[PDB]
């Protein structure tokens, strides 16, 4: 791809979100998510192979069919209140075809059908593109229809999205998969405590943008996707294992890292509220994430695996790769519980 | 500058009257005497009904009639 | 409802025309895909959404904001040009200039 | 020429919208005789 | 409410269920996604002309555009697909099992 | 994220077309111009919370008049009665319901 | 009947997306949706909407249907659809049934019964179309939008010619 | 809710305008001229109430003084006004440019035998003002009281009481 | 007697379609230095009823199609399409009298592209889809300034009415401030009906399963196309005098400049050889388009500037 070219579609994938987030007309919503959709197309198709077309095909069909949905509710909010204000919706029919189109947008389960095959068939910095800048408009829309958020719909594709990204990433070797699957629970634990405080979704949201930015980073600078190339890292920069782990122990909520800093408050969100079961059996759930990610970990810095006789050529070769911001984002995903009501801020 | 026109105007004169009739678009109406009457016209244009005010007493510049001197007069548009 | 039965009488005439041709001579006894044309498609189609958007026009120039309206009027025949102009030097517009 | 006989038509427009105007208040109370004698004409058949 | 209103709504969840059960083609599941927003469309025109609502008359010419604008890109999604299996069959699109 | 923008910089990109309420080109109003204007001033600045129970007068008075349900049900049960009793013989239109009387102007 | 007409091309218009979403053939498909298209500009023009039913036959059905037909001319060359089709059938003139028979019906949302000519507006307006004006609106009101669109209409082109080049 | 108050039927009955609407576009301009002042107080009357029921009788001298109006034509200028709207009929837009020789011969016996200047371009779409006797609304939108605003916020910003209060942090 | 009107219409529509195969044949053959039919009627006036009594007794060419359907509702939809193109032209007065007819007219004749589409998909022969999908990309290619030029020269009319487009050039043509916007019409005009230079079904380098009844169907539509396309641009940039009283003066003025420019057609194709179709292809999307959106924008921005902006209604 042209790089000018680049540039245009990067920053229209920008300000699609971006209208999605500054706008007051629900049209102009709708045209945020089409405009961000149109322009995310390519970079999933940058490499031009038959996973990339098979993966944007799977995204264009999911996401055109919640931005229908969305289109429908919108509709539906304007006959029953003949207004256009992103803010409360005044029907529960189009609150709920708006939360499900939401939610299809998001891969929350059980739509999240397509989140593990498409990020798995793109290039692993355009899945760090899908699995961070793309859950950041649906959020917003979320954050401003929470008074018509139906609680029952929203905490049972909060529950089903945390139980199914666990279950999901066990019996996974591929990495993308394994993010993919992680990002289903994480978005599962940002709207479960959507309707208490949206506060501590917004929270949730940046640990976890950062921490996948982490990861991602992590896995372009040594051009791994898979748990078993991964497991050659040790024999190449054995800096990167101990990020690796820092950064997994930290996206098990392993306190005393920033992952534990969400889902803590959260619980401390929803027992102000009665709800006790409910944070008990997603802590709970989050233990078969933490058991994958630990699975990377004893693979990749906590042991030694085989390597090859090639890699002693890459010995020789320094990593000329840019690691964008990558020491940075290793110590916020790792290093920033004691900075915890710095949260307050996000108000 | 010179040598350029001329030799697009040889090669490509369908690509030179393009921009030269959009490069006549662009710059011309901020150029124009008459671009103020465009504006003029399209407001004095009387869609609907001009809905009238209760006389509270001082108004001495809105007319009781319309054959009365003041108010906004179209002279200009007669003339022009 | 004139315009009801105006479509109705030339869709009969039609009709009627097209069975008799298709039953009174029965009296007698007696590909590759090519890229090239679904670009052209696509290319239509786009600048037949921006043809869309310029159809207005007619009654946008009644306003009373003209300025707006004739700024926004040359910046969308200016976007189908430069539609057209990347289009062009893109090596799109070839063996069907 | 289009110059001249646009700016002739625009006052044609204006005569014809001023004629209009000045036809308004005798259609408007005429229309609202109308449906105030359709609506007590339709409230007597609600009560019979 | 009015009663055109039930029909553009049932011909929205009529093309919803045939674009979200698919037979075979691709192009067949873009046609109903087509479907669903030209129903989008005229429930949207009914209501902004019912309501003389003026300033959203330009709304449905924008749905229009945009989403004719996503069956372009849809269309040449279908093309690309065509251009590796011969056909346009969903069922060609599973490599991301594994 | 609602990050205000338009209001931070002073811009309107769409609040214009965002309510039947607002200004609207030559002066046309909506249908249900008043109500939607009663409603929105009602609603005004006491949140949301306050606004379903403290202005559910004028948005029933404005659903009703964007859906017209109620009127529809009335104008329902008048011509089902009068159906009623055209079928019963209990009941004659009269010739300004018929077509007989050349209307007022 | 005929004050029934906004409803009774509504109908057809239903029983058309019946006839494509049971997808025979996505040709026949393309045929079912362009007599839906004709009928559902019919009804918006019975609405008053003129320039919008002009828009669903230029644009729609004149443009973006001739698109589709075209792609699907150059890719392509039951009982399913049958079955599917009857079913559609059946359950829309159910509800035509029951809707006029009771005059009100309730499937998600309450429905009138009558015919769809009693909302309308007892008025005029003068010497415009309101619906031309608000479109007319989209150059002195709709800055915004117009930006908006336009910039994902050139981002479109561009969005064609990156996915569609395959290197 | 309440019963809807409708005038009654004699209420209604007026001496009508049963002219045509080109004989209404051919008088229209002299209409205009010579009926000013009913017809502002109507409209005005119309714009504040927002209810034809409140308005019935200003439209009444509306319909008094336009038939008040024709009768002045046709006893005087029965003739040129008939060719005049006769000529404005013919046509399907009801033109009033193909008919300007018969508009001079009406605007000719008009301004000898009555004395009417046909007003000029531009008059007749004046916002004018209008002496009523009748007093201003003061809820034309019969709206009910309005809700009470939440308090707002006042005082000085102290900080927070021992910091966040966050579990064991102290700032 | 609305029912009168319609057919006083649409017969001699086909009446004149008849009688515009002899003009053809006779002007094709006094430019090519001989004479055409005088030998079947007087002055070979019987030679169209001759041959179309000939094609509807010749023998159906039984195509094995692929969908009886479409096969049959290409006709169907050519001929109806045909027919309802006439229905808005003002000669004075239009039989729908509509306000958006320009608009009506552009959209009618976006949807003629299915006939070919169908006729070409519904034969049996690759090939005949070949040239089907070549002719409707050549078919859209040229709606695009089709709609364009139209759009440009309506910004001086006011409104997409047909019959104000009479009263828009009262004072002069419209062909003297848009003589560009006048001949880019035309040539679109003529690439739109597939007429040479532009007729690529006749050229070496899609409705040939059709039996001799069914492609006089589709001949006689393309004929009323290229009689209406010439109408419609006789409205439109050379509007004659009209006079109310006298309304058969706008009719005779009309009807000899639509018949010399559909004697211009004929002109041009005994003129020039054919394009290659990239030829055309280049013709429209890097000659016409970008002089059309140049013009666009000057027809835009110059009613602003001499304030000449025409009235909505
Ligand atoms: C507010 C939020 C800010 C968020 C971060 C914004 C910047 C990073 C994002 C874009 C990016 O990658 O830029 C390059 C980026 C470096 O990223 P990188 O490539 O990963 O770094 C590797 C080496 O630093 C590259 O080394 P090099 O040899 O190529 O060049 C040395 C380079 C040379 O530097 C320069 O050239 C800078 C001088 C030119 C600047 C522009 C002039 C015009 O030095 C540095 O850049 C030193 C590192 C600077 C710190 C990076 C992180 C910034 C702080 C982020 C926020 C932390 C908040 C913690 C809160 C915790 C509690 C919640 O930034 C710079 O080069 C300039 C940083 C300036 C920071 C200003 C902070 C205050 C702003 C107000
Ligand atoms: C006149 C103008 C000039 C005046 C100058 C005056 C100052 C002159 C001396 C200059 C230096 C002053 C330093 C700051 C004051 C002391 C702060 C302090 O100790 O807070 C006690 C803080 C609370 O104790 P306290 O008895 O209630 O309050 C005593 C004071 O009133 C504390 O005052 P406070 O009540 O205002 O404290 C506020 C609040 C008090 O704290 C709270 O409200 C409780 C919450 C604390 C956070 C708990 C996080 C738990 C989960 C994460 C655990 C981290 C893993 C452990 C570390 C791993 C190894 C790196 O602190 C915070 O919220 C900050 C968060 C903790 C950071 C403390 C400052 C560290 C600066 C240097 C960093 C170097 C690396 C340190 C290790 C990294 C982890 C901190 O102690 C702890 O929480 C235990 C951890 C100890 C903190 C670090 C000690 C600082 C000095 C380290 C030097 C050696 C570094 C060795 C190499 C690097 C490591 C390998
Ligand atoms: C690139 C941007 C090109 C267009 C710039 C604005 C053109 C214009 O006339 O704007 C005035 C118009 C209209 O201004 P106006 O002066 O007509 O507004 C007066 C109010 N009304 C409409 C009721 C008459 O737009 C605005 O001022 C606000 C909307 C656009 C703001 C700029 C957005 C740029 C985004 C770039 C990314
Ligand atoms: C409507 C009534 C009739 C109208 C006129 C029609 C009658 C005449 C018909 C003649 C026979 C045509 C048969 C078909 C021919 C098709 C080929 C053809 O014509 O190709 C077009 C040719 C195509 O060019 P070409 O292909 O021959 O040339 C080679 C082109 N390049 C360099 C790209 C390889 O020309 C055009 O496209 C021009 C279209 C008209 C342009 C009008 C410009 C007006 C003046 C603008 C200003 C100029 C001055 C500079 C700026 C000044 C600013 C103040
Ligand atoms: C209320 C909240 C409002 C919003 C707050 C802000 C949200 C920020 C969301 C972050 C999402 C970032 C997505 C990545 C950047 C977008 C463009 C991109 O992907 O560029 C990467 C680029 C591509 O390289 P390429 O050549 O394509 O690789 C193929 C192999 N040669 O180059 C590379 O691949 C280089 C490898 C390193 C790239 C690392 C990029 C890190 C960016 C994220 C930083 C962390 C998030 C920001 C801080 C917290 C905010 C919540
Ligand atoms: C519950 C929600 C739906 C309720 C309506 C059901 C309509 C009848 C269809 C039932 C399923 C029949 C069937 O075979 O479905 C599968 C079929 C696609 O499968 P295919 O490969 O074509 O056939 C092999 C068999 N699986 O699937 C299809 O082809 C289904 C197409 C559905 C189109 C909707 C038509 C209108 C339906 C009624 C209104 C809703
Ligand atoms: C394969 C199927 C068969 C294919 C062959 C036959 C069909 C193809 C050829 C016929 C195409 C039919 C097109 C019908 C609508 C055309 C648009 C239209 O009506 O525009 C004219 C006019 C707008 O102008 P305006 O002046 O504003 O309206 C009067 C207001 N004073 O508007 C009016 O005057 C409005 C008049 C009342 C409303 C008319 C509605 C007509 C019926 C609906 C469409 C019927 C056909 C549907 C399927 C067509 C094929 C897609
Ligand atoms: C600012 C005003 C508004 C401008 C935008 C609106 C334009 C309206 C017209 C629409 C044009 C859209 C398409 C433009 C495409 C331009 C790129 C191009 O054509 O490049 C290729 C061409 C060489 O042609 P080639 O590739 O060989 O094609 C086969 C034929 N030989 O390369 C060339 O022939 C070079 C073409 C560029 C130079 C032309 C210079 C003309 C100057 C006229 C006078 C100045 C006018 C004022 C504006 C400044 C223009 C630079
Ligand atoms: C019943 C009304 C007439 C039906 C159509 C038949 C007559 C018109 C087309 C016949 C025709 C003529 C005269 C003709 O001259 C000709 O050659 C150029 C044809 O073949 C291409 C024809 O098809």
């Amino acid at each position: 791809m042209n790089p000018i070219i680049l540039i245009i579609i990067l920053m229209t994938v920008m300000l699609g979100t971006i209208i999605v987030m500054i706008s007051t007309h629900w049209l102009l919503i709708w045209i945020g998510f089409e405009m961000n959709m149109l322009a995310i197309i390519p970079i999933m198709m940058k490499k031009h192979n038959p996973r990339a077309t098979e993966a944007s095909t799977k995204y264009f069909l999911t996401q055109s069919t919640a931005s229908m949905l969305l289109m429908m509710a919108i509709i539906i909010n304007l006959m029953f209140s003949g207004q256009w204000t992103v803010m409360k919706l005044f029907n529960p029919m189009a609150s709920m075809l708006m939360t499900m189109a939401l939610a299809m947008k998001l891969g929350m389960a059980p739509f999240h059908f397509w989140v593990p095959e498409v990020t798995q068939g793109i290039p692993l910095s355009s899945g760090l593109i899908l699995l961070t800048w793309q859950k950041l408009a649906p959020m917003s829309v979320l954050y401003q229809i929470l008074p018509s958020i139906n609680l029952d719909l929203i905490l049972t594709l909060s529950i089903l999205s945390i139980t199914i990204g666990g279950w999901g990433g066990l019996n996974q070797t591929q990495l993308r998969k394994i993010m993919a699957y992680s990002s289903i629970a994480h978005m599962g634990w940002m709207t479960a405590v959507l309707l208490y405080n949206p506060t501590m979704t917004l929270l949730n949201l940046i640990i976890y943008i950062i921490m996948t930015s982490t990861m991602f980073t992590l896995f372009m600078a040594n051009s791994t996707t898979t748990t078993l190339s991964l497991s050659h890292t040790w024999n190449k920069a054995p800096i990167m294992t101990i990020l690796v782990l820092i950064t997994l122990l930290s996206m098990g909520g392993l306190p005393p890292l920033s992952g534990f800093m969400p889902k803590w408050m959260i619980i401390q969100e929803m027992t102000k509220n009665d709800s006790i079961i409910l944070p008990t059996l997603m802590a709970i759930t989050a233990l078969l994430n933490l058991y994958f990610y630990m699975r990377l970990t004893y693979s990749t810095a906590l042991t030694m695996f085989p390597s090859t006789n090639n890699m002693k050529m890459k010995w020789q070769f320094p990593t000329t790769k840019r690691m964008t911001l990558l020491p940075t984002m290793t110590v916020l995903s790792t290093m920033l519980l004691p900075l915890t009501p710095i949260l307050s801020i996000l108000e | 500058v010179a040598a350029f026109l001329k030799n697009v105007w040889a090669k490509e004169p369908v690509l030179v009257a393009s921009f030269a009739i959009a490069g006549l678009a662009v710059i011309l109406p901020t150029l124009s005497p008459y671009t103020k009457y465009s504006l003029m016209i399209n407001r004095a244009t009387p869609y609907n009904y001009p809905v009238p005010l209760r006389d509270d007493g001082n108004m001495p510049d809105v007319p009781s009639h319309p054959q009365d001197p003041q108010g906004p007069s179209l002279e200009w548009l007669k003339r022009l | 409802m004139n315009l009801m039965i105006t479509l109705l009488t030339n869709f009969t005439l039609a009709t009627l025309l097209v069975t008799i041709a298709f039953w009174l001579p029965q009296l007698n006894v007696y590909l590759p895909f090519s890229m090239k044309f679904f670009l052209v498609a696509i290319t239509f189609l786009l600048f037949d959404l921006e043809i869309a958007l310029l159809l207005p026009l007619p009654w946008a120039s009644q306003t009373t904001n003209l300025n707006t309206m004739l700024t926004m009027a040359l910046l969308l025949i200016f976007l189908l040009a430069v539609s057209l102009a990347y289009e062009w030097t893109q090596k799109g517009l070839e063996w069907t200039e | 020429s289009m110059m001249r006989w646009n700016r002739e038509r625009r006052r044609l427009q204006i005569e014809d919208f001023e004629a209009r105007i000045a036809l308004m208040p005798l259609l408007q109370a005429e229309k609202d005789r109308r449906v105030l004698q359709m609506l007590r004409e339709n409230l007597e058949e609600e009560a019979t | 409410m009015s009663l055109v209103y039930m029909n553009i709504m049932m011909a929205f969840t009529v093309s919803l269920t045939g674009l979200l059960m698919y037979r075979s083609h691709l192009m067949s599941s873009l046609l109903c996604l087509e479907g669903m927003m030209l129903s989008l469309f005229i429930l949207a025109t009914l209501m902004i002309l019912n309501s003389h609502f003026t300033l959203a008359s330009m709304m449905p010419i924008i749905l229009l555009v945009f989403a004719a604008c996503e069956a372009a890109l849809g269309l040449s999604l279908l093309v690309m697909v065509s251009n590796t299996y011969g056909t346009d069959y969903v069922q060609n699109l599973n490599l991301l099992q594994c | 994220p609602f990050f205000d923008v338009q209001k931070k910089l002073g811009v309107d990109l769409d609040h214009w077309m965002t309510i039947q309420s607002a200004e609207q080109p030559h002066r046309i109003p909506a249908r249900c111009h008043a109500f939607e204007k009663e409603w929105i001033e009602c609603a005004h600045g006491i949140g949301s919370i306050r606004a379903e129970k403290e202005c559910k007068i004028e948005f029933e008075d404005f659903r009703e008049c964007l859906l017209r349900q109620k009127t529809m049900k009335r104008l329902n049960a008048i011509k089902r009665q009068r159906d009623k009793l055209i079928k019963e013989g209990k009941y004659t239109p009269p010739p300004h319901h018929s077509g007989q009387e050349d209307l007022r102007p | 009947m005929m004050t029934y007409i906004v409803f009774i091309l509504s109908i057809i218009f239903v029983m058309g997306f019946v006839g494509f979403s049971s997808k025979p053939s996505p040709i026949y498909g393309g045929l079912g949706l362009i007599v839906s298209g004709g009928v559902g500009c019919g009804i918006v023009l019975n609405f008053g909407g003129s320039f919008l039913g002009l828009m669903v036959f230029l644009i729609y059905l004149g443009g973006m249907m001739v698109v589709f037909g075209y792609t699907t001319a150059m890719a392509t060359e039951n009982k399913v659809v049958l079955g599917t089709f009857i079913t559609g059938l059946l359950m829309e003139f159910l509800m035509v049934y029951y809707v006029l028979k009771d005059k009100e019906v309730e499937i998600v949302f309450k429905f009138n019964g009558m015919g769809d000519w009693v909302i309308y507006d007892t008025g005029d307006s003068g010497f415009f179309s309101e619906e031309a004006m608000g479109i007319a609106a989209l150059y002195s009101y709709g800055t915004w939008l117009v930006i908006v669109t336009g910039w994902s209409l050139l981002i479109g082109v561009v969005v064609i010619m990156e996915i569609t080049r395959g290197n | 809710p309440g019963i809807v108050e409708l005038p009654s039927l004699e209420d209604l009955k007026v001496q009508e305008v049963k002219v045509s609407s080109s004989v209404l576009k051919a008088a229209a301009h002299h209409y205009g001229a010579q009926c000013d002042k009913p017809n502002k107080e109507f409209m005005l009357c119309r714009w504040e109430e927002k209810d034809p029921r409140r308005c019935l009788e200003e439209g009444k001298l509306v319909n008094q003084c336009a038939l008040e109006f024709f009768r002045q034509i046709k006893r005087h200028c029965a003739e040129p006004f008939t060719e005049y709207w006769t000529c404005i009929d013919y046509s399907g837009l009801q033109l009033f440019r193909r008919c300007r020789k018969e508009q001079a011969q009406f605007d000719k016996c008009v301004l000898d035998k009555l004395g009417w200047v046909r007003p000029d371009l531009g008059e007749l779409s004046k916002v004018t003002k209008v002496k009523t006797d009748r007093p201003l609304p003061e809820n034309p939108y019969h709206s009910r009281a309005r809700p009470e605003p939440n308090p707002e916020v006042e005082g000085d910003l102290k900080p927070a009481r021992h910091g966040s209060r966050l579990f064991f942090w102290t700032m | 007697m609305f029912m009168i009107n319609v057919l006083t219409l649409i017969i001699p529509i086909l009446l004149a379609v008849a009688f515009l195969t002899l003009v053809e044949r006779k002007v094709l053959g006094y430019m090519q230095f001989r004479k055409g039919p005088n030998v079947v009627g007087p002055y070979g006036l019987l030679q169209p009823i001759a041959d179309a009594i000939k094609l509807f007794i010749k023998e159906p060419l039984r195509p094995a199609t692929s969908s009886i359907s479409m096969f049959i509702l290409a006709p169907i939809l050519a001929l109806t399409l045909a027919l309802t193109m006439w229905i808005p032209l003002p000669m004075p007065y239009p039989l729908i009298n509509m306000n958006l007819g320009v608009l009506f007219m552009l959209a009618m004749s976006s949807l003629a592209v299915y006939s070919i589409l169908w006729s070409g998909w519904a034969s049996n022969s690759k090939y005949a889809l070949i040239g089907a999908l070549r002719a409707v990309a050549q078919t859209i290619s040229y709606e695009v300034t089709l709609a364009i030029i139209l759009l440009s020269v309506l910004l001086m009319n006011g409104s997409f009415t047909l019959s104000t487009l009479i009263i828009t050039q009262e004072q002069v043509w419209l062909i003297f401030p848009a003589w560009p916007l006048a001949m880019m019409w035309f040539i679109s005009t003529l690439a739109e009906t597939n007429r040479a230079p532009f007729d690529l079904t006749e050229g070496e380098s899609f409705n040939v399963e059709y039996a001799a009844g069914p492609f006089a169907l589709f001949f006689m539509a393309e004929y009323a196309n290229i009689i209406m396309m010439n109408i419609f641009t006789t409205t439109l940039f050379l509007g004659a005098f009209h006079n109310p009283y006298m309304p058969e003066l706008y009719t005779i003025n009309f009807t000899i400049k639509s018949l010399l420019l559909s004697i211009t057609f004929l002109w041009i194709r005994a003129s020039y050889p054919r394009f290659r179709y990239d030829q055309l292809m280049h013709l429209l999307w890097k000659n016409f388009l970008p002089l059309t959106l140049a013009l666009c924008m000057w027809h835009v921005s110059l009613p602003i500037l001499l304030s000449s902006i025409p009235p909505q209604t």
